[PDB]
RNA sequence: UCCUAAAGAGUAACGGAGGAGUACGAAGGUGCGCUCAGACCGGUCGGAAAUCGGUCGCAGAGUAUAAAGGCAAAAGCGCG
RNA sequence: ACGGCCAGGGCUACACACGUGCUACAAUGGUCGGUACAAAGGGUUGCCAAGCCGCGAGGUGGAGCUAAUCCCAUAAAACCGAUCGUAGUCCGGAUCGCAGUCUGCAACUCGACUGCGUGAAGUCGGAAUCGCUAGUAAUCGUGAAUCAGAAUGUCACGGUG
């Protein structure tokens, strides 16, 4: 590694807001927090879920009764 | 990532939280109320504690990345079912029902 | 449109013309000039010939048209 | 730090895995190069320097700026002759760039899915694109200009994609 | 520069085909390091194609300049 | 049958050009919360109050009423305090998706409104061209004729000027 070409490169606390807290060598030279981590998205904590296709039959259900 | 997508500063909490894509100005208000945000208070004043509780409330109606998607998909619904408002939607043609003699002029550009 | 207080609508004759055919599976398309009428759940997969103007066009009723009237499968004018 | 995980974890759980013979024939990631494409405004001679120093900060190493080899009329003319940046990462700084994927940079690409499984190379190198410059530490928005179309090119040691997707799952981000 | 030119040179026609009347202060000298063209897979606004990774390659690229003859001691490419 | 009765569809189609009319493009303004004053008219085959449940359009409810009595019916602009700081925006509302109420045997072609989300063109507009000489132009409301429902046009009178 040349000395005098890269920028300061230091080591940082990355706090979620889950509390997860991550020690990661960077170049930010301070420790910021972020809104959601990988424990956090909801697509790996499977809370993604579906588009829930198309519900017309149960919405008629749903609206109207129509008893017989 | 700031709350969904990036936000504007130097505005007020509700001004703030329409450019979110599926929050207007009812339901931010609404959210605001909820939550106990004060909308005369900027953004920047406000602390990073309590936009936690503002991402949970953008987490239980839409973000604009599903919005988009499944009013999509709804469109799509008409369109390959064979409707005639899905029928004019394709061409672009009014849909609810405007007259098309003249001055349709926002769904067909100059 | 169509307030919930008086939810759902079917024209008599349809109605008797299509639940009893319920019964007599598809054969044939049912033909009638009545646009106003909804389809129901009972009516999934049956063949409709909705009128058109000037003669009957076919409909293929499928589960995700429930919602939507018969005449909206109907064109009223051509624009070639 | 990922290489003591991977270390203590993945290497020798991957040679049972996989029915592999001794311990050294386990795949691993070779390095790390996100090429940066600099297409848009060619003859600019202002933007260069600009995804130079972007780059330069999300990396903690100086890139270097690509040149052409050709000239396609369509695209453009060899008047500007760089426009390309690239950058080459190996286990000191891969393991810990790294760490932003999968850690804080799954929160990058505002997404319905991680990354799709079925983009790999026949020999085992998987590729994958980032579309906005935003997503990283100590990075303005006001200051940054929203025209950064990144990359992150992947390279591993591994006959087949299979065993790609093998070693790819331990640290998974799909 | 090639053919006519007949396996040493040379050899004509108002015979068949092409170029030159220059460029480089580095486009020279030396030391040290590196592969070309082309095909395929993947990779966000590019897409048959730009920049990147991998494999198959085994000079079919390149020569400052027309064609002929050569170029892995590369005669090609970069740095002091 | 160029005469009649019944179903649907059509007159509200749609690269285009024209007349009239309403919205805007904002800071002499946009929202929020207080507070002040009208004229004229319609209502026993009708007006349809209070309480009441609904985010709202509205649902129940049945009073008083045949009219200085009761209802339609809260006039709005202005004025007082806060914020917005001129930014394609707390401007603009078209468009579209979902969810409803009312009328009607019946709201797809093809109705009017209410709730949530989306947010366009539009930064004062060429040649040209129009209305107006005083309660005039300009701007803001109210109620009615046609009417089961349906107005930016149109019926009628008033605020500031
Ligand atoms: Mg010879
Ligand atoms: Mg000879
Ligand atoms: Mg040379
Ligand atoms: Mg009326």
């Amino acid at each position: 590694m040349k000395a005098d070409i890269h920028p300061t490169y230091e080591a940082i606390e990355a706090t979620c807001s889950c509390g997860n807290v991550i020690k990661t060598r960077s170049t930010l030279c301070k420790p910021i927090h972020l809104d959601v981590c990988s424990e956090c998205h909801p697509f790996y904590t499977g809370k993604q879920k579906v588009l829930d296709t198309g519900g017309r039959i149960d919405r008629f259900k749903q609206r109207f009764g129509v008893f017989g | 990532r700031i709350a969904g997508v990036n936000i504007p500063d130097n505005k007020h909490t509700v001004i703030s939280l329409t450019y979110i894509y599926g929050v207007g100005r009812t339901t931010a208000q609404s959210i605001c109320a909820a939550t106990g945000v004060n909308p005369a208070a900027k953004i920047k004043d406000l602390s990073d504690e309590q936009i936690d509780q503002l991402r949970n409330e953008v987490a239980k109606i839409t973000t604009e990345g599903d919005l988009r998607r499944e009013i999509n998909m709804n469109i799509k619904r008409l369109m390959d079912l064979g409707c005639y408002r899905g029928l004019r939607h394709r061409r672009g043609l009014p849909v609810r029902g405007q007259r098309t003699k003249t001055n349709a002029r926002t769904r067909k550009g100059p | 449109p169509r307030s919930l207080k008086k939810g759902p609508f079917i024209d008599l004759h349809l109605l008797k013309k299509v639940e009893v055919a319920v019964e007599k599976n598809d054969r044939k398309p049912i033909k009638t000039w009545s646009r106003r009428s909804m389809i129901l759940p009972h009516m999934v997969g049956l063949t409709i010939a909705v009128h058109n103007g000037r003669q009957h066009v076919p409909v293929l009723v499928n589960e995700d048209m429930v919602g939507h009237k018969l005449g909206e499968f109907a064109a009223t004018r051509t624009y070639r | 730090r990922l290489k003591e995980i991977y270390r203590k974890e993945i290497a020798p759980k991957l040679k049972e895995e996989l029915q592999l013979a001794n311990v050294m024939e386990v795949p691993r990631v070779t390095k790390i190069t996100l090429n940066m494409g600099l297409g848009e405004a060619v003859g600019d001679k202002k933007i260069i320097e600009n995804a130079v120093a972007d780059l330069e900060k999300i990396t903690g190493q100086k890139p270097v700026v690509t040149y052409a080899r050709k000239s396609i009329a369509g695209f453009k003319i060899r008047e500007g002759w760089p426009i390309g940046v690239k950058v080459t990462l190996r286990s000191d700084r891969m393991y810990e760039f790294l760490d932003r994927l999968l850690s804080i940079s799954l929160p990058r690409v505002r997404d319905f899915r991680g990354l799709n499984a079925k983009s790999f190379d026949g020999r085992g190198n998987y590729s994958m694109g980032v579309k906005e410059q935003i997503i990283f530490p100590e990075i303005d928005y006001d200051k940054i200009d929203a025209l950064r179309g990144l990359d992150i090119t992947l390279t591993t040691t591994a006959r087949t994609d299979d065993e790609g997707r093998a070693l790819l799952r331990a640290f998974k981000f799909p």
